RNA sequence: AAUCCGGUUAAUAUUCCGGAACCAGAAGGUGGAAUCAACACGGCAACGUAAAUGAAGUUGGAGACGUCGGCGGGAGCCCUGGGAAGAGUUCUCUUUUCUUUUUAACAAACCACACCCUGAAAUCGGUUUAUCCGGAGCUAGGGUAUGGUGUUUGGAAGAGUUCAGCGGCUGAAUCCGGUGCGCUCUCGACGGCCCUUGAAAAUCCAACGGAAGUGUUUUCACAUCUGGUCGUACUCAUAACCGCAGCAGGUCUCCAAGGUGAACAGCCUCUAGUUGAUAGAACAAUGUAGAUAAGGGAAGUCGGCAAAAUGGAUCCGUAACUUCGGGAUAAGGAUUGGCUCUAAGGGUAUCAACUUAGAACU
């Protein structure tokens, strides 16, 4: 909710960055088995639980 | 072309609401250049943006017919869906007759009238309902004056 | 005591109306306690220039009032949308156009 | 929030320190408002005869820094 | 402990900006008061004053409290009489219909149930809507206290709002009043209820006591400085939560316009919001949800199941039985519109509110 604690605005703010698309110059490497992001989440289909 | 943002800052900057907003038709590609509040501001100005007034609630019929009402009318016994104690308690019709009653009395005492032998007679005569109105106490009174007199 | 007036400059010029029939729907429609013709000594419309309507009263009187008789014979003649009453000063209701 | 009813402590409050700035407003009324910003209080000071305001402005220290109408 | 207004952003605001305040703590300084009769005076008093030292120890108070029921005051909304600005309608009618007409925290001055004084009260009186009060000192006369969501200004018109002009700028207006079994919140004085009597602590104040003491004290008026960390977007739900989901489910609470009416009922509208849910075309049977039906009126069925009928208000009238409180809205009848009117019920000659009775006419 707006009343927060640190430590959820901490573990909000890493969940966030987690879920992100790859870099796109990732995929040029050579031997990489990187395609998409394994872990992405939505905010509605699969909640934190945190 | 979506404006609904543009509709959305008008609203903010009226101080109305997105019914009373209006945005000039044949004005859409220079309304969708204005995209800061700065720029709604001056479409308000130049006339392109104007905010509709308030939808017509004329209480003329309601006037006129609360002043009839006060006449006479509308209130027969088809016209009472409550109560007579839920229309006017009979407590205050008691609380009005009573203050009323005290108020004169006291009037009376001051003026002289009565006396305070009399004042106490008469005030406990009204508290136990004899004087069902202001007349109906006067009189009393005055043929209390007449006896003793 | 108060004193109101009408401006009709623009309206004489372009023959739009004429200071006679100001005159005559101010004289026949003023409703004055309700009743048209009782103008008596209170109040007395007084006519200066064929440019000008000049209403001088010694009791309470609206220019409000004043808009809405103009108003009035306005959409009568059907130019209503040409003309339109705007006031300047106090008690000075003038006519104009787009 | 404080109206003041003296004109020389008006005066000595605009001499004072914690004087910043003075500001002049002119009412369609026609009464001159005396307005002194201090570090704690605003002291304004109303007067209806505008000579008795005209006195009174070159009355204050140059030094302090006088504003017509806002 | 102590913050309000106006504004600003594509998205933040009691947080930013402009203006205006406040509280807590700290230090010395200016000014004022008391003081060698060390720790101020006044008033009969209730108590007042710009100040007016007070260690230890003790004690009191605030914080600090249920519930319901009316009654009184205030603020906001509602209603309303004029004024002024625009706008709606105008074949006819309408001095009219509608919108606008605003004033925050904070500072200042002012503003009568408890109490005091004089006094002695039975022809007992005062007084409330509600019967409480008085020789334990009534009424009455004069005081003291409490003092805001009241008033007058400051804030503050320079702001906000409306309107008319110019090419950002210039003109105006923002005014004067009434009302109430009205609603919302609050406040004051009371009342009832209980084998039910309706938190604590932090914090803050005051008192009794009298250590102690040119220099001393000063809860007095001024200015000076400072205020860390973390939360702050958005949704709060027929799409942001929980039900596998963009599920007809569930889920705490604040605000709350007018008309009809007893009414936060139903029905319609204003401000605000939405116009979302696959659509189109046809009217077959069977359906689902609603309507009406001649004559009969439960003959239907396990069974009046479903539906129907009844229904508000006013006057009349009301049984057996009863634990005497009820039964009871028993049952049973009459009545209701529109319009024009008088008749009362108040307030200070004028002024203001809807509640009943009766007359005609239709």
């Amino acid at each position: 909710p707006s009343h927060k604690s640190f430590r959820t605005k901490q573990k909000l703010a890493k969940a966030a960055r987690q879920n992100r698309p790859i870099p796109q110059w990732i995929r040029l490497r050579t031997g990489n088995t990187v395609h998409y992001n394994m872990k992405r989440r939505h905010w509605r289909r699969t909640k934190l639980n945190i | 072309a979506n404006l609904r943002t543009q509709k959305r800052l008008a609203a903010s900057v009226l101080k109305c609401g997105k019914r009373k907003v209006w945005m000039d038709p044949n004005e859409i590609s220079e309304i969708s250049n204005a995209n800061s509040r700065q720029n709604v501001r001056k479409l308000i100005k130049d006339g392109l943006v104007i905010r509709k007034p308030n939808l017509m609630h004329s209480r003329f019929r309601i006037r006129k017919t609360h002043a009839a009402k006060r006449l006479g009318r509308h209130t027969g016994y088809g016209k009472r869906k409550g109560t007579a104690e839920a229309r006017m308690p009979s407590a205050v019709v008691w609380m009005r007759r009573q203050r009323v009653l005290r108020r004169l009395l006291r009037k009376y005492r001051e003026s002289g009238k009565i006396d305070k032998h009399l004042y106490h007679t008469l005030y406990l005569e009204a508290k136990g309902n004899t004087f069902k109105h202001k007349r109906a106490l006067i009189e009393h009174i005055q043929r209390a004056k007449a006896e003793a007199n | 005591s108060n004193k109101y007036i009408i401006d009709a400059t623009a309206a004489v010029n372009d023959k739009i109306f004429d200071v006679a029939a100001f005159e005559k729907y101010l004289i026949d429609r003023i409703k004055v306690d309700g009743k048209t013709g009782n103008l008596g000594s209170s109040v007395v419309v007084s006519r200066e220039g064929s440019s000008k309507i000049a209403v001088i009263a010694h009791i309470d009187f609206s220019g409000r009032y004043l808009k809405y008789l103009t108003k009035k014979f306005l959409k009568k003649h059907s130019l209503r949308d040409w003309l339109r009453v705007v006031s300047t000063k106090k008690g000075v209701y003038e006519l104009r156009y787009y | 929030p404080r109206q003041i009813s003296d004109i020389k402590q008006f005066l000595e409050i605009a001499r004072r320190k914690d004087a910043t700035s003075a500001r002049i407003k002119k009412n369609t009324n026609k009464d001159v408002k005396f307005k002194l910003r201090c570090s704690k209080y605003l002291y304004t000071l109303v007067v209806a005869d505008a000579k008795k305001a005209e006195k009174l402005r070159q009355s204050l220290p140059p030094d302090l820094t006088v504003t017509e109408v806002g």
